[PDB]
């Protein structure tokens, strides 16, 4: 005349490690790695912007490659892999640190620097910015002495920082084709630029020489960028070899909630087309990450809201009773 | 066909709970699983791998650049930081799981306890243990005696002195 | 008016210690703390927030320059370290604060059981559990009785035999 | 006629997290986390220096500045905001990496290099340096032509390092205003200064120009430094442009217990005051971490013995059982 | 002269097993080690000392030259990285090794217990606790009926009634 | 009439730490740190090589001391302290990044890249390659006017990668010994030397001076180096003070297993003697870590297989039960 107390057991339980033993046989589990991802960019509610062809920092000083995206809002920022940030070559000068202040921007704001020219050519164009017929960057003026071989004047241009966001500012140095060509664009005898700053002081100068041809020009143009504080005077001064900003660019997260202002985005380097039907918070070369679980083996590299990274490719855990099979 | 509990065994047949009592008297066999315990067992289990997240996840942003390389010299270092705190994030997440897996095996231990610990206590001198994790009544129990000592109102007074007798000759 | 012991409930009315004893008899009714299981339970409790201490401290210098800004390529990378070390550590904290909780919380039920398990096997034949954590007893026990069940003095023979009578009819 | 066992409990306890479960209500509990510092540096039992507008590289060199500090002997060693290294515009080669073995060095012993000069200006005295009148660097020589426009002696000196401890040997490279004034202060012709130690040599020669006005002086003098073991010679040629140690720095912590001897410094950076009543060994830019606590919120960057630094403003210790109202 | 169990003490004198019977009748006093519990607890410590291998050991190349050092800047945090990561793995271990250590201390305890339950239930209302990890029997249990209290095949039947007159006057 | 169940206890066991409580005697106990280390390289059953005298990127370019180790096949590759990469003064360019691809290389094959020369002398020696006779760098030539002060030709030389791994090209610029030994050496003028590839294009020019003598040379040849993707041309143009690849270096653990091909090296650097006959995974500055213990204290930078390193000179495991000493 009995009771007896008992748990439930299943006849193929999974099996599951504990700190004291491996591969105990449990009732139920459940994966903690994920390890498949979505490859879409997964952008649903979010404002995002895919540059493409665009070279991310080609968006400062517009190539034409970079046309639609002059004034971009966006809070997801998307890199591509054969974008090329310009179109005379050059480099920027601390590159890799410039973008990361662009991806995180919010997106940017362009207004005019106000400058103005007297006896200068300053519609320099070239065969590598084509543009229905050759051109420059969309945001900068090239400058010229307006009689070949003529002596270029000793210049000064003073900008101030109006705005209570820091302004971004950026300008070249042109390193001519060959000694010749510096003399037919900028004339003779020494050349000299320098920037002023109330933090940023430095003096540049043309090193004239032929270099190897990419996208048919042995000249190179070089550019420099500066944070200009509010109130702030950046004062250019030179005898030639300049390229001029046109425009000043404005992050649109130090922007006052004056509705250009789009704060905080995230900037990714993607291989993935965009969806805007599913949702992501965490993204990789890939793809986007979106996983209930709460760690990923998949990219050690990826950004976002993340699962952490693992080594291992599975850690399953316990959701039910050490399963103890019934006896005969 | 005798009937045992969980010192040794699981039951395959308790299928709409996960602790429960297995009972034969006058009347036949009986199988009903126990609603609290397993929510008791079921509300600690769930909220597993939502505590997981909250714990281990971060906002981050990119260091490197996969599509134009950052230098070599530094590049080196940034792999290397990489590498080395993946091996500390990995021992972890092993080791955190092997924790809550410690924990879901043993609490489940500890909640069939708790029950049967319950259910000794409420038989006071009228049953004895089998040490199959069953109990031997010696008294009469029948199926509205049973529910009693499953619905927790088993009254040990109303059958104490016919158990002692059925126990002592 | 009548009283239960642990299993159930908490005396917020037990003032001098943590651990104790609930009696009622022909004299009336009685609580005393328990000197030395208190101690046990308060022994292994402080010198918690010196163990945390003396695992997690460190002697470190200035790496960066908050007055003059050392160069922002390798300057990145320091913060970017910096941060991450601090989620590791973060997480360590976190889990090793829950653990010494886990801990206290724990080994406290542990006292109360490792005194109660005393008390049953001190009392043998002469009580019985009512299961909230109470002793019934069969024989007359009386405030030098029960101080000596307490002083653990408690001779079970001197009163079996009167027990047993009043345990069985 | 019974006995109970029973556990104390109180009305209102405190809620802790634990592995299990979360803000599981008990009896005690005690804060981990170390949120409020004291904001000032506490230095009692330590002996600390305020180097205040001081910078510290110019403890080796001596600005005006640095007049009081330049023999200094320190426990704990605190750089303060607006304090500047130098009087006359220059920077330090390798200077974080330079200040960084100050700070951890004691203090500082200085011994005459016994340089000797001949037929030179060593007088030299600067706007930049005033002090009463016009001057320079306590620790160094500024050399000229002792006549304007005369070509500068090529000369050679040699110093070797005689102390067991190795000696701080600090040099200046002086960029003059203008091509003119390099003329009038060391003739005519190429410049050429070179250093040579056993494990040391490099060649400088001065690159003259204006460059932005700053302590009133378009000219820089570059500092370079090294560190000379015992019994090596460091050999100084130059024809001129050059700033000469007038004496070598030997650290604290490196002598031999013969009473200059102060072992093991920490260099702070506080914006806070000082206080030698109360009791620090953990410091941060706003004053001393004290605290019983093993975890601080207050700032990552903190140094000395200290806390750990965590995300978390608290997590709360359990000190007693879990509480369990009592019931009806 | 009288004989205890683990309750209050460890036995110098059993040498051939971790748990073991102590033992009185007509026939004198014997002590047998257990194997089958000396094995489970064994089996469980051994695969320690290789369970930490397996979670705490890399593969990893030379960064930083001892022989010609590279630049000092970069130099400081390869440094200040390795030892802020040596202090990361320094905490982790002394952790891993208190928790095995705490585990191995305590799954121990639990083999004594698990075993002395099964006999207390094994003896059935045969036999009653001293409290020191005894048990008194109030049979005549002699050195065939010890061997079955062992080897785990005593028929408390078998002895019942004897037991029962000899427990109750 | 008894029976009582009980553990086994010792009188004098080991302490071991707990995370409740600190040194709780037990029955038994392990060491789990490892402190002391095998001085010796464990090389069984495994392929070394001591460079000894040889710097390890002297296996590239071929010193007098490399001589053995031109063509060198090895799994594990031991540096040596003394070891010196040139003959004659000079430095790699990116050295630390050129000697870490090396190391893990599995050793190197040779083949030449076929190089021929009309009107110059090639066989340049020195005084530092001595090797018999006064010599040169084995894997390359160094060329000359073929009559002194004669004027340098100005030549082309293009050679692709043919093989599937990627190969390693050497090359050279001489800094002479005065700016008459640049003359007398390469005739008189502009000297430019420009090396390109699909991926790699540079230009370098001597910079010829006195530089402090060593291995008797005033002069420094300066080292340069590529990795070429299979079908790439590197094309070498120089008017002079060009030191030639001979040969292109092939890693082996990129070879297609045609029996070169001995994969994946691990490159330690080691004051200890070798040992084939003890084993190791685990390497370090003293000797080999071979142990059953999971951490060491020995060395932080030890590389291999290896225990985790810990600050912690000891942590100790418990093999048994909690110890109670026997009672009365
Ligand atoms: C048993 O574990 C599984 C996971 O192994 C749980 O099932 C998941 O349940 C959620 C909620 O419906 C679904 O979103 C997932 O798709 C399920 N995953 C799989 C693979 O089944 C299930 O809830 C657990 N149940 C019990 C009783 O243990
Ligand atoms: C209860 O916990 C508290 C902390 O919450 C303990 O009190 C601290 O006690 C020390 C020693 O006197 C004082 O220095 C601190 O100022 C106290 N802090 C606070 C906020 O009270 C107390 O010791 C614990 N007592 C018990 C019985 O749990
Ligand atoms: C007790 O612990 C020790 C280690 O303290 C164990 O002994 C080691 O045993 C292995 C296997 O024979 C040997 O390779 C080591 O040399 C031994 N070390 C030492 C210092 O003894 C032993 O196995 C354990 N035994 C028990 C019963 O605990
Ligand atoms: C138990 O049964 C007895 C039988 O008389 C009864 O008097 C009593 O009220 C019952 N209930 C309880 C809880 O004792
Ligand atoms: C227990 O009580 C009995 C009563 O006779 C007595 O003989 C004995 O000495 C007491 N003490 C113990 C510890 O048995
Ligand atoms: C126990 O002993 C009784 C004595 O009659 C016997 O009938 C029975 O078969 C024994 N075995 C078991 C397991 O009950």
């Amino acid at each position: 005349d009995k009771i007896c107390l008992g748990h439930h057991a299943v006849a193929n339980g999974t099996k599951v490690n504990t700190l004291t033993e491996r591969g105990v046989e449990v009732v139920n589990a459940t994966e903690t790695v994920e390890i498949t991802g979505i490859d879409k960019v997964c952008t649903k509610g979010k404002k995002a912007v895919d540059l493409g062809s665009c070279g991310i920092l080609g968006t400062i000083i517009g190539p034409p490659q970079c046309d639609l995206h002059l004034e971009f809002k966006a809070d997801l920022i998307i890199e591509r892999r054969n974008s090329s940030d310009i179109c005379y070559p050059g480099r920027f000068t601390n590159e890799e640190a410039l973008r990361q202040i662009i991806r995180e921007s919010g997106g940017i704001d362009k207004e005019s620097m106000g400058f103005r020219y007297s006896g200068i050519r300053t519609d320099g164009a070239t065969s590598a910015c084509k543009r229905t017929v050759s051109s420059f960057y969309s945001e900068m003026k090239w400058l010229s002495s307006s009689m070949n071989n003529q002596v270029f004047p000793q210049l000064n241009q003073t900008y101030r920082n109006t705005r209570k966001e820091p302004a971004l500012i950026v300008w070249g140095v042109h390193h001519s084709s060959s000694l010749d060509e510096q003399n037919k664009l900028y004339g003779t005898g020494n050349k000299l630029i320098t920037v002023g700053s109330s933090k940023y002081q430095q003096s540049f100068s043309p090193s004239p020489g032929a270099r190897p041809k990419v996208n048919g020009q042995a000249g190179r143009i070089d550019f420099h960028w500066m944070l200009l504080d509010p109130g702030d005077t950046v004062t250019f001064t030179f005898n030639g070899a300049f390229i001029a900003p046109d425009r000043a660019t404005f992050l649109r997260s130090n922007a006052p909630s004056g509705i250009e202002y789009n704060g905080k985005s995230l900037g990714i380097q993607s291989d993935a087309q965009i969806d805007e039907s599913c949702e992501g918070e965490c993204f990789y070369s890939g793809g986007t990450i979106n996983s209930p679980l709460p760690f990923q083996n998949i990219d050690s590299r990826a950004v976002g809201k993340c699962p952490r990274y693992v080594k291992q490719s599975s850690l399953p855990l316990a959701l039910g009773m050490k399963n103890v099979p019934e006896k005969i | 066909g005798a009937i045992a509990g969980f010192i040794e065994n699981g039951w395959e047949g308790l299928i709409d709970g996960w602790y429960g009592f297995r009972h034969q008297n006058a009347q036949g066999q009986g199988t009903a699983a126990d609603y609290k315990s397993t929510q008791a067992a079921i509300d600690q289990i769930t909220g597993k791998l939502n505590r997981l997240i909250e714990k281990t996840n971060k906002q981050f942003e990119l260091i490197d650049n996969e599509f134009t390389e950052v230098e070599q010299q530094i590049g080196n270092v940034i792999n290397w930081t990489r590498d080395s705190l993946t091996e500390i994030w990995s021992y972890n997440a092993e080791l955190l799981v092997a924790m809550e897996n410690q924990h879901t095996i043993d609490l489940a231990d500890s909640e069939m306890n708790k029950l049967y610990e319950r259910v000794r206590r409420q038989l006071r001198e009228n049953a004895e243990e089998d040490g199959t994790g069953c109990f031997e009544i010696f008294h009469r129990c029948d199926d509205q005696c049973m529910e009693s000592i499953r619905n927790n109102t088993y009254n040990h007074t109303e059958y104490r002195q016919e158990a002692l007798q059925n126990r002592i000759m």
